[PDB]
Parts: C-alpha cells; structure tokens; sequence
C-alpha cells in the first residue's frame, strides 16, 4: 500500500550497506524508513575536493513511482543547485523511473559536482561566472567548500 | 570482525575491529596502516559522520561492514 | 476541507487543507502529489499571488475555494 | 618481521647514544623500544629559547618503510604544530624514505620551529599573526614557552 514503498526501501537500503558507493553515503536519518540523511564527497580535481555535503531525502509513500525528494542542507556555491538546496536534475522530476534507485540518484549529483550545466542553469548569476572566468568560479566554489562543507 | 574502509582515492582497506572498538579507536588503526593523523580522519557510515566517543555497536556497523574514510584539508 | 488548484496544464489537483494551513504548507502539499518544488509554485487566489506566511483563512480561502497554481521559469 | 624494525631501532638509539645532537634527545620512555620519548630544545634567537618541549614517538612494526608517529606532548605556539601536537612535515607523511632515521626528524622539527611555514600552515590563525605582526607572534610564543615549556 506504502507497505509496497517500506518494501523497497529496505532493499535499497540492503544493497547501500552491502557495496555503498565510495563517493556518497545514506541511510535513515532515526526510526523513520522515509527519512533519510546522505553526505556526498567532493570530488578530486573540483573545487569542493575535501568537502563534505549534506543531503535531505524523503521518500514518498508511493515509491518507486515517484522519485524521492531530495535536497542540499549543505550550502554550495553551484550553477545547478540553489539557495534552497534544490538540484536541477531531471531524474528528480521529469526522467525519474522506478528502475532508478537512490544510489543512482547519488551517484548523478556526484556527477553533477564534476560537470556542471552552465547552459541551462538554475542559478544564472552562477552560470555566467562559470562560463566567463573559470578560474574566479573555482576561488568562490573552493571558499564555499571550505566555510560550509567542513 | 572485519570492516571495510572506503576512501576517495577509490582505494579499500580492511580492519580487524570489535563492535565495542569506539570510534577514536578505528581512526587510530587506520593511522597505523595508512599514517594519516586521526585528527584528519572524518569517518562516514549510513549518511552520518561517525563521533569519536561512540561504538561501532551504536551504529549498528557489523560484521563486513564498508564505512567511508575522508580526509580534512590541512596545510603542512 | 477541500480545494482546488488549477494549472496551466488546464488539469485540477484537489487537497485537503485546514483554514489554519499556511500557503508553504500548500506548498508542501503540492510538492507531495505533484513533485514540484516549493520554490517553483507560484499562488495565485482572487487575483493575487499568496505570501508564504499567510494562512488560507487571511485570504478567505474556503470549502471548494480554487486556487491557481503557476510555475516559475527554472533552468536545469 | 618487525624483528627487522627491532633491529633497525636498536641501531638507530646506538648511534645516537655514540654523538647525540646538541638540540634534541630521544630514547626508550621504559622497556618498549617502539615507544620513546624526545626532548627539543628552543633553538637560541627564537621566542622558544629557554623551552624544553617533549614528545611522543611511536616507531610502526614495519619501520623503517613507513615513518615514526611522532607528536609534540608539551603545548607549543607555532603555524605549522596543532593543538594535539600533530606536526606538519612531508617527511613524516608523504615523503618519508627508509633512508631517513629519527635524528633527522628531529633536527627537521628543531629547523621548523626556527623557520615557520606561515604560507602553507597547520594552524592558519596563528599563520596570520605571523605574517602580520610578527613581533605579537613572539610575544604569544615566548609566553606559551613561559607556561608550558619550562
């Protein structure tokens, strides 16, 4: 019913702890299977190498049919991810399928981190840094890692 | 029991631990094969930061357990 | 009690609210059956856009009141 | 086995006992070779002058392929020493070499408290006031020096 949605957490949540990926984490935030923390690493060779972000998710009652609610509660100075914690993803909305799990989901906002999307950008101020001066846009990425995320 | 410590240098060491190790206890063996400073080491399990004075116990890491291992930036 | 939110996708979702129910929580609510982000939602009652600390019950929102629900331009 | 690193010790403290350094001393804190005790000594024309600081040094079972644990005991004011007495040194990390013994490492540590690293620091607070005002950088270090190293 949402038994069906418990159901399928608790495998995704099996298949996390068997192998979890080595650049993100997750898991129940306490005693409730439909809320949960995640942290993703900074990747290598990124202005945020070394930090570590903290993620919110919440899990409808009827996954996997809808994808899960998933947020920043870390601050991060991205093209993609607003002053919200919000994260331009289309598998978040529109592309989500229930054949995703939330590893994937991890795994895309890692990669994510990586490559930017300028070009369609939820934060155009951002956006226009990164497109113009590189190197300004990895001094205030690198700041913001360094006052946020650790 | 053994875990196993995950780093971002992909890389994957194994401990031999106990569910009654704390976790200051894990960072000190993980400085005796790898030789970073405790002091460095931010311990990752299930989404949370692992705290110093805590058990592996208290957050339920068993056997074959894998917990993320990341470092701090720090200047020389 | 019930009310509806029309779309510019014509469509019409219906929610149970409270009088008391702050226009975040409708937000909230919107977010739950349709995905759509807080931040996105524009609402729009007898011709004004809500503010999100007023509840439904200062604007006079009531049993089968409709209200319009249109969304912000966002980039991926 | 580390029977190997035993052996290699036992010829490290020879060889110090024979011409020890005039700013450093080291050698067995009881009957445990793998754990010694040091002595450095403020070097003359620094604000630690005066000071006997003292450390812990813990050799691995594998020395001499991975360097000693060596942390500072007595509270020291410095950019590049911490609050737990970590040190900040390459060869005590990356660029450690069999080639190396403790001697080195400790004239290293005596040559870092006279020559600071303030533009790559452990510390960066106590680095700023380095760099800025160094005549409040001896004042706090010749202090610290005062209540704690002797």
């Amino acid at each position: 019913a949402g038994s069906m949605a418990l159901k399928r957490i608790h495998k995704e949540l099996n298949d996390l702890a068997r192998d979890p990926p080595a650049q993100c984490s997750a898991g129940p935030v306490g005693d409730d299977m439909f809320h949960w923390q995640a942290t993703i690493m900074g990747p290598n060779d990124s202005p945020y190498q070394g930090g570590v972000f903290f993620l919110t998710i919440h899990f409808p009652t009827d996954y996997p049919f809808k994808p899960p609610k998933v947020a920043f509660t870390t601050r991060i100075y991205h093209p993609n991810i607003n002053s919200n914690g919000s994260i331009s993803l289309d598998i978040l909305r529109s592309q989500w399928s229930p054949a995703l799990t939330i590893s994937k989901v991890l795994l895309s906002i890692c990669s994510l981190l990586c490559d930017p999307n300028p070009d369609d950008p939820l934060v155009p101020e951002i956006a226009r840094i990164y497109k113009t001066d590189r190197e300004k846009y990895n001094r205030i990425a690198r700041e913001w890692t360094q006052k946020y995320a650790m | 029991m053994q875990i196993f410590v995950k780093t971002l240098t992909g890389k994957t060491i194994t401990l031999e631990v106990e569910p009654s190790d704390t976790i200051e206890n894990v960072k000190a063996k993980i400085q005796d094969k790898e030789g970073i400073p405790p002091d460095q080491q931010r311990l990752i399990f299930a989404g949370k930061q692992l705290e110093d004075g805590r058990t592996l116990s208290d957050y339920n890491i068993q056997k074959e357990s894998t917990l993320h291992l990341v470092l701090r930036l720090r200047g020389g």
